[PDB]
Protein backbone atom coordinates (compact mmCIF):
# COMPACT_ATOMS: atom_id res chain seq x y z
CA UNK A 1 0.00 0.00 0.00
CA UNK A 2 1.46 2.63 -1.18
CA UNK A 3 -0.11 5.94 0.48
CA UNK A 4 -1.51 8.93 -1.37
CA UNK A 5 -0.42 12.48 -0.65
CA UNK A 6 -2.76 14.39 1.70
CA UNK A 7 -3.87 16.70 -1.13
CA UNK B 1 20.16 10.55 10.70
CA UNK B 2 23.18 9.83 8.62
CA UNK B 3 26.10 12.28 8.89
CA UNK B 4 25.13 13.90 5.58
CA UNK B 5 21.46 14.52 6.41
CA UNK B 6 19.42 16.76 8.67
CA UNK B 7 18.42 15.11 11.92
CA UNK B 8 14.94 14.59 13.01
CA UNK B 9 11.73 13.69 14.72
CA UNK B 10 9.46 12.07 17.11
CA UNK B 11 6.52 10.99 15.11
CA UNK B 12 4.28 9.40 17.71
CA UNK B 13 3.97 5.64 17.34
CA UNK B 14 2.47 4.71 13.98
CA UNK B 15 3.71 7.73 12.05
CA UNK B 16 6.38 8.01 9.38
CA UNK B 17 7.59 10.79 7.08
CA UNK B 18 7.25 10.62 3.31
CA UNK B 19 7.58 12.74 0.17
CA UNK B 20 4.98 13.90 -2.32
CA UNK B 21 5.83 12.51 -5.77
CA UNK B 22 4.07 15.58 -7.15
CA UNK B 23 5.56 18.53 -5.24
CA UNK B 24 8.57 17.09 -3.44
CA UNK B 25 6.90 18.44 -0.31
CA UNK B 26 7.16 16.33 2.87
CA UNK B 27 4.05 14.82 4.46
CA UNK B 28 3.19 12.37 7.22
CA UNK B 29 1.63 8.94 6.96
CA UNK B 30 0.20 6.79 9.74
CA UNK B 31 0.65 3.10 8.88
CA UNK B 32 -2.06 2.00 11.32
CA UNK B 33 -4.89 4.28 10.13
CA UNK B 34 -3.38 4.78 6.66
CA UNK B 35 -4.17 8.49 6.86
CA UNK B 36 -1.97 11.13 5.20
CA UNK B 37 -1.54 14.74 6.34
CA UNK B 38 0.79 17.66 5.57
CA UNK B 39 1.23 18.80 9.16
CA UNK B 40 3.76 17.01 11.30
CA UNK B 41 1.41 15.19 13.66
CA UNK B 42 4.44 15.59 15.90
CA UNK B 43 -4.74 4.68 23.96
CA UNK B 44 -8.37 5.00 25.23
CA UNK B 45 -10.61 2.16 26.47
CA UNK B 46 -13.66 2.73 24.25
CA UNK B 47 -14.17 4.61 20.99
CA UNK B 48 -17.23 5.32 18.86
CA UNK B 49 -16.84 5.26 15.07
CA UNK B 50 -18.80 5.58 11.85
CA UNK B 51 -17.54 4.06 8.61
CA UNK B 52 -18.12 3.71 4.89
CA UNK B 53 -17.55 0.24 3.50
CA UNK B 54 -16.92 -0.62 -0.14
CA UNK B 55 -17.10 -4.34 -0.82
CA UNK B 56 -15.34 -6.24 -3.55
CA UNK B 57 -15.18 -9.72 -4.74
CA UNK B 58 -12.45 -11.95 -5.96
CA UNK B 59 -14.88 -14.87 -5.83
CA UNK B 60 -15.24 -16.87 -9.08
CA UNK B 61 -18.06 -19.33 -8.68
CA UNK B 62 -19.39 -21.78 -11.26
CA UNK B 63 -22.00 -20.99 -13.89
CA UNK B 64 -24.87 -22.48 -11.88
CA UNK B 65 -24.67 -19.74 -9.22
CA UNK B 66 -26.90 -16.68 -9.19
CA UNK B 67 -25.23 -13.40 -10.13
CA UNK B 68 -23.45 -11.95 -7.12
CA UNK B 69 -24.43 -8.58 -5.64
CA UNK B 70 -20.81 -7.43 -5.35
CA UNK B 71 -18.90 -7.77 -8.62
CA UNK B 72 -16.32 -4.97 -8.51
CA UNK B 73 -12.61 -5.73 -8.07
CA UNK B 74 -10.46 -4.70 -5.11
CA UNK B 75 -8.77 -2.17 -7.41
CA UNK B 76 -12.12 -0.62 -8.34
CA UNK B 77 -13.15 -0.59 -4.67
CA UNK B 78 -9.94 1.20 -3.68
CA UNK B 79 -10.51 3.79 -6.41
CA UNK B 80 -14.00 4.50 -5.05
CA UNK B 81 -12.61 4.74 -1.52
CA UNK B 82 -9.88 7.16 -2.56
CA UNK B 83 -12.39 9.33 -4.40
CA UNK B 84 -14.64 9.53 -1.33
CA UNK B 85 -11.65 10.45 0.85
CA UNK B 86 -10.76 13.27 -1.54
CA UNK B 87 -14.33 14.59 -1.62
CA UNK B 88 -14.57 14.46 2.17
CA UNK B 89 -11.20 16.18 2.73
CA UNK B 90 -12.03 18.84 0.13
CA UNK B 91 -15.28 19.58 1.95
CA UNK B 92 -17.12 18.62 -1.21
CA UNK B 93 -19.05 15.88 0.63
CA UNK B 94 -19.90 15.12 4.28
CA UNK B 95 -18.75 11.76 5.67
CA UNK B 96 -22.20 10.87 7.01
CA UNK B 97 -23.94 11.65 3.73
CA UNK B 98 -21.50 9.58 1.66
CA UNK B 99 -21.71 6.71 4.16
CA UNK B 100 -25.50 6.77 4.00
CA UNK B 101 -25.32 6.92 0.21
CA UNK B 102 -22.61 4.44 -0.74
CA UNK B 103 -21.65 2.24 2.22
CA UNK B 104 -22.23 -1.46 1.58
CA UNK B 105 -22.45 -2.14 5.33
CA UNK B 106 -25.85 -2.53 6.98
CA UNK B 107 -24.87 0.54 9.03
CA UNK B 108 -25.47 2.76 5.99
CA UNK B 109 -28.97 3.09 7.46
CA UNK B 110 -27.57 4.79 10.55
CA UNK B 111 -25.36 7.24 8.65
CA UNK B 112 -22.48 4.79 9.07
CA UNK B 113 -22.54 4.71 12.88
CA UNK B 114 -21.22 1.51 14.46
CA UNK B 115 -21.58 2.72 18.03
CA UNK B 116 -19.04 2.57 20.85
CA UNK B 117 -16.84 -0.50 21.19
CA UNK B 118 -13.76 -1.79 23.00
CA UNK B 119 -10.84 -3.87 21.78
CA UNK B 120 -11.76 -7.44 20.95
CA UNK B 121 -15.02 -6.78 19.10
CA UNK B 122 -14.08 -5.58 15.60
CA UNK B 123 -11.80 -7.14 13.00
CA UNK B 124 -8.24 -6.36 14.04
CA UNK B 125 -7.28 -3.99 11.19
CA UNK B 126 -10.47 -2.00 11.79
CA UNK B 127 -9.92 -2.05 15.55
CA UNK B 128 -6.29 -0.93 15.32
CA UNK B 129 -7.15 1.95 13.00
CA UNK B 130 -10.07 3.10 15.16
CA UNK B 131 -8.07 3.24 18.40
CA UNK B 132 -5.16 4.99 16.68
CA UNK B 133 -7.43 7.77 15.38
CA UNK B 134 -7.91 11.01 17.30
CA UNK B 135 -11.48 12.12 18.01
CA UNK B 136 -12.95 13.78 14.94
CA UNK B 137 -10.27 12.30 12.68
CA UNK B 138 -10.66 10.15 9.59
CA UNK B 139 -8.63 7.15 8.47
CA UNK B 140 -7.19 6.40 5.07
CA UNK B 141 -8.23 3.15 3.30
CA UNK B 142 -8.39 0.31 5.83
CA UNK B 143 -8.54 -3.28 4.59
CA UNK B 144 -10.45 -6.03 6.41
CA UNK B 145 -12.13 -9.27 5.36
CA UNK B 146 -15.35 -7.29 4.83
CA UNK B 147 -13.79 -5.00 2.25
CA UNK B 148 -12.22 -1.54 2.27
CA UNK B 149 -13.26 1.05 4.87
CA UNK B 150 -12.98 4.75 5.60
CA UNK B 151 -13.29 5.24 9.37
CA UNK B 152 -14.35 8.37 11.26
CA UNK B 153 -13.81 8.41 15.02
CA UNK B 154 -16.66 10.41 16.53
CA UNK B 155 -15.83 9.82 20.18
Amino acid sequence: YSPTSPS
Amino acid sequence: GSHGMADEEKLPPGWEKRMSRSSGRVYYFNHITNASQWERPSEPARVRCSHLLVKHSQSRRPSSWRQEKITRTKEEALELINGYIQKIKSGEEDFESLASQFSDCSSAKARGDLGAFSRGQMQKPFEDASFALRTGEMSGPVFTDSGIHIILRTE
